[PDB]
């Protein structure tokens, strides 16, 4: 999958704008409840799973600039995530799980943005968040 | 089912829906397609795909005013859903991977509008849907 | 539910099943454990994961004679599977993709294993594990 | 995704042993009766889905040609494909619909092999078609 010019701009746009750490906290935090399952294999969490957990924070904190490195470099995406792919696979989340993710994202950045968010704004996100999927699905062995 | 705790935020959202109706389906429909223009396909009667195009809007309004009536026939959805579920399975051939990109949709909708949409509420609708997919699928039983 | 023609095929094969519970589920798991191999990190106790591997024999054994107890209870699932999905759901946390991921693999079994194997045949499981999935996630709900 | 040395060979091994469009002819009249909603968008078919008629039979010829390409480049498929992913959008199918032929595949190559179809073949062949559906759904905009 691939973003258009207007897409990526727009991607880079949100970016910029929003606090990286606190809305992807907030994000593992929205996963943890709507998909309970998703909470198995986050054992160092030791049951703290809120946004304001000092656990959750530091696994944010991580998550971010991985998603961070992905919008620094669209192309090579696919290329850059084929550790951290196989990685998942080793501590064993399913593949759907990334959507999974992707989708309580689009609802914090929903939240954020509410009207300005409309079906264009939207369909980038989602777009990113595929193609994020994908590269972390992919070296899946 | 529908578990306890999800039974009551469901009941009270009815409310809101219904209210809104017609906005709130024109804007999941309008996501539906910009997020998915494959589905378009069903609708070969459409002129346009906007939010604004009042076939949308008529269409919108219908899908919502539905889901609305759901929310008071929580525990006996089948005997409540068998028309529409004839009606996409049998007549339209809708493949059921779609209620399920339309429920995710539905859930940003909500996102946009309401003036609060926490992980449990979240939750709650999320299950709800769940629910719709797989009674509108039935016919493919 | 199921369909009246749906619901023939499936109250015979549960006597096939019943008979071949342990070679068929054996080899069931294996495909689930080659196929996915992130579904190994349910199975901590486990040792080996080959068809041949006792505990996968045991394992195996108990999947199958569950399946074919559950041909006989088509008009009550939900009353019969709700043990399976309390230890599923609630304790182990079972990812809901991953009951599906494992239908798609007994399918394959059956197909090795049985005289026949029709598109008509094949259509009656497909929709019965459908079923067994949709109960084995109900403590999400 | 990428296949391992071992399932390349067995790929092309398999490929060499079966009748191409025999069996493709199969895998389509049996993904038309275990998923309904897939004969949508076949109306050129005029109603007639069994692998034996003319319609079916022209339709699988162009299905296992597309395959053949990409056994014959498994490093240029998601490239060689950029055109018929597009195709599959414009007519209007469901990415999901790419792995249920994939399914009903792997089902007839099961039928066909029987015994020595074992967990390393299976996983063979399911990486393959993984392969095949994340090319078809990649160009997807
Ligand atoms: C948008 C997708 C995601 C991104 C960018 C992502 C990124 C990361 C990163 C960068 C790490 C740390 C790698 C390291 O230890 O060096 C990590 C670890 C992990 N991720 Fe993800 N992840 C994603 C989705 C998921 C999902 C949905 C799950 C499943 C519920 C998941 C489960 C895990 C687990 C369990 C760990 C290891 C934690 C531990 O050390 O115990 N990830 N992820
Ligand atoms: C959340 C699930 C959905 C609900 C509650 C729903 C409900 C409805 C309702 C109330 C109608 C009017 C039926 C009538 O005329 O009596 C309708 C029609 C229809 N629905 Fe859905 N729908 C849903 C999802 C879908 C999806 C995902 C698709 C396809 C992408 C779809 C395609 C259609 C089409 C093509 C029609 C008829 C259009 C026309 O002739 O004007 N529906 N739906
Ligand atoms: C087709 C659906 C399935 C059925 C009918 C089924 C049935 C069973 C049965 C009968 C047991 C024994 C429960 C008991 O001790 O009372 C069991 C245990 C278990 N199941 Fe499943 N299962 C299915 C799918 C899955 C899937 C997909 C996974 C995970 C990939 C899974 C993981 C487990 C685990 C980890 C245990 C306990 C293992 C142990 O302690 O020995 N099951 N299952
Ligand atoms: C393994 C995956 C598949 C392959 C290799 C494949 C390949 C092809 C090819 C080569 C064509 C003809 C392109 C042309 O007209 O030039 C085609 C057409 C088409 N495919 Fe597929 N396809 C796949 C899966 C599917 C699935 C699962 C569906 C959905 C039910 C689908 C629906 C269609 C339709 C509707 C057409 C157009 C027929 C027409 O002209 O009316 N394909 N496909």
């Amino acid at each position: 999958v691939k973003l258009s010019e207007d897409q990526e701009h727009y991607i880079k746009g949100v970016w910029k704008d929003v606090d990286h750490k606190q809305i992807t906290a907030k994000a593992l935090e929205r996963v943890f409840v709507v998909y309970p399952w998703t909470t198995r294999l986050f054992s160092k969490l030791q049951g703290l799973f809120s946004a304001n957990d000092i656990g959750v924070q530091q696994h944010a904190d991580k998550v971010q600039r991985a998603l961070g490195e992905a919008i620094d470099d669209l192309k090579k995406v696919e290329i850059n995530f084929q550790n951290l792919s196989g990685k998942h696979q080793e501590i064993g989340v399913d593949t759907q799980n990334f959507k999974l993710l992707g989708q309580t994202f689009m609802v914090e950045l929903a939240l954020h943005y509410k009207k300005t968010f409309r079906p264009k704004e939207h369909a980038a996100a989602y777009k990113f968040f595929r193609l994020v999927a994908e590269a972390l699905s992919s070296n899946y062995h | 089912v529908l578990s306890s705790q999800n039974k009551k935020a469901i009941e009270e959202l009815g409310n809101l829906i219904k209210a809104n109706a017609e906005a709130w389906g024109a804007d999941a429909l309008a996501r539906l397609f910009e997020l998915h223009p494959q589905t378009k396909t069903y609708f070969s009667k459409f002129s346009g795909f906007e939010a604004c195009n009042e076939q949308v809007k008529k269409h919108g309004k219908r899908v919502m005013n539905a889901l609305a009536d759901a929310t008071h026939h929580l525990d006996n959805l089948h005997l409540h859903l068998e028309d529409l579920a004839r009606k996409h399975g049998e007549n339209l051939l809708v493949d059921p991977h779609n209620f399920h990109l339309f429920a995710d949709c539905i859930v940003v909708t909500l996102a946009v509008n309401l003036q609060a949409f926490t992980p449990v509420t979240h939750c709650a609708v999320d299950k709800f849907l769940e629910l719709v997919a797989y009674e509108l699928s039935s016919c493919y039983r």
